[PDB]
């Protein structure tokens, strides 16, 4: 019932995260590649990411929403994909803001694997 | 790191998108793993002396 | 006016004797009707393949002696002798014939044991425990 | 290692219905080297087909082939465990000769009488997206379709 409003995409490295919300706030939907019903590692892959992007965007073009601001966070691997999705998709893309964590020096990191 | 699309043409937004993304991830991935100081002195000197050949043999 | 052609195939030797006449070809094979002296297992269209395209309404009468080989390799040689003849009438025909490559002798003949080898190619199983 | 890609024999065209397909599954049906055991087999299941289904034989084993026909392939890599399976287009030749090989295989194993009324059968069933083939062919591209993921990633 909103025509603007912001679409969080988190790729994490082993899943993805698609998160449709209005412009403050209160998400309104979401979706990830679990709930899509892939398990596993298969979760990780950028086509799971396209799926979820893809149901989260079919579903809120169905609410009804035109203009969305793509705030992208996390770097996983189908950090892209969601982005062509939601293209294809057809929403009014207005900004492509990236919104990862960075820190300035502060807190220590956990240990290096091997 | 706000780009504007410009609603103009979209794959422009992505040409500039696939930069910025990209120094992002540099320093998200540095910030990811820890290594003692002088192992962090060691890389941060190796990345900037492979960027400095790579710009003399570019220049 | 009579033409003469020599084929062979998997050593297989053909003498075809073409002779005009317009009273239907009548293909003959060795003094026998070659639905009785082949099989008739279609191999019939692989010698009239040559004389199929181009024409065979001018009513060809033909003189087929064979001695050797099996059948499709007599069908083989009878093909390259009515081709080889064909040459001689007409030179023509050698264009279209070229291009489809049926008045060239094939050269494929069966390769000679070898010792230490079950046939021409094949070798004994191979055991490593 | 071979870097050289390998050459093609002729296919020839069919002396009775001038259809490349009927000599291509002689030689699949091929055994022993038995040409004219072989085209016997094909002809009569042909006339079988005359018999039942009172249409043109070489239309109906064309629905039959076109139908059996595949469109990805699964091609198995192996990097740490079991294998990842890979969906590729495939070439239409090696598309038919596929199609004409299940053919053959699941004709060659059903429950009936003489050889003939096996394969004449077969490809009936097949003409109408019913049979074992058509069964090969759903498994194998629900197989793709699952396996849809790392369609990427080739090697
Ligand atoms: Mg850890
Ligand atoms: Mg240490
Ligand atoms: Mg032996
Ligand atoms: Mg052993």
């Amino acid at each position: 019932n909103v025509s603007s409003g912001i679409i969080h995409v988190s790729c994490s490295p082993n899943n993805t995260i698609v998160s449709a919300s209005d412009p403050g706030g209160n998400v309104l939907c979401w979706a990830s590649s679990g709930t899509m019903g892939f398990k596993g590692s298969r979760k990780k892959t950028p086509y799971s990411a396209g799926i979820a992007a893809d149901k989260v965007a079919k579903t809120v073009k169905e609410m009804g929403m035109a203009t969305v601001k793509l705030f992208v966070k996390g770097t996983g691997r189908g950090k892209d994909t969601a982005i062509r999705s939601f293209a294809n998709a057809g929403l009014s893309i207005t900004e492509i803001n990236e919104k990862t964590p960075i820190p300035h020096n502060g807190c220590k990191p956990p240990k290096r694997p091997r | 790191p706000k780009i504007e699309v410009k609603n103009d043409d979209l794959e422009l937004a992505l040409k500039k998108f696939k930069r910025v993304s990209l120094e992002i991830r540099r320093l998200a991935q540095r910030h990811e793993y820890h290594l003692r100081k002088g192992m962090r002195l060691r890389e941060k000197r190796k990345i900037a002396q492979k960027k400095r050949r790579k710009f003399r043999n570019m220049v | 006016q009579s033409y003469y052609g020599l084929g062979r195939r998997k050593s297989s030797s053909a003498k075809v004797y073409l002779t005009p006449t317009q009273d239907k070809g009548k293909i003959t094979v060795n003094r026998r009707d070659p639905s009785e002296y082949f099989p008739n297992k279609l191999v019939i269209q692989d010698m009239e393949q040559p004389l199929d395209l181009t024409d065979l309404k001018k009513n060809f009468d033909i003189n087929v002696v064979v001695k050797g080989g099996g059948f499709t390799g007599q069908a083989g040689a009878i093909r390259l002798g009515i081709v080889r003849a064909l040459l001689q009438f007409n030179p023509e025909l050698k264009k279209i014939l070229k291009s489809k490559k049926l008045t060239t002798r094939d050269k494929r003949v069966k390769e000679r044991k070898k010792f230490g080898l079950y046939g021409a190619r094949r070798a004994p199983q191979f055991t490593k425990r | 290692m071979r870097k050289n890609r390998a050459p093609k024999r002729t296919v020839l065209p069919d002396p009775v219905f001038n259809n490349t397909l009927v000599t291509r599954i002689i030689n699949v049906i091929m055994e022993d080297g038995k040409k004219g055991l072989a085209q016997r087999i094909l002809y009569g299941a042909f006339d079988l087909i005359e018999q039942r289904t009172k249409e043109k034989p070489l239309t109906v084993f064309e629905r039959a082939v076109g139908n059996v026909m595949p469109r990805l392939e699964l091609r198995v890599r192996r990097i740490a465990g079991s294998n990842y399976q890979v969906p590729t287009e495939v070439p239409q030749d090696r598309k038919i000769a596929l199609a004409l090989r299940w053919i053959a295989m699941f004709a060659r194993k059903r429950h009936e009488k003489t050889m003939l009324e096996k394969i004449a059968n077969e490809i009936i069933d097949a003409s109408n997206n019913t049979g074992a083939a058509i069964k090969k062919k759903d498994d194998t591209h629900k197989m793709a379709e699952a396996n849809k993921a790392f369609a990427h990633m080739r090697w």
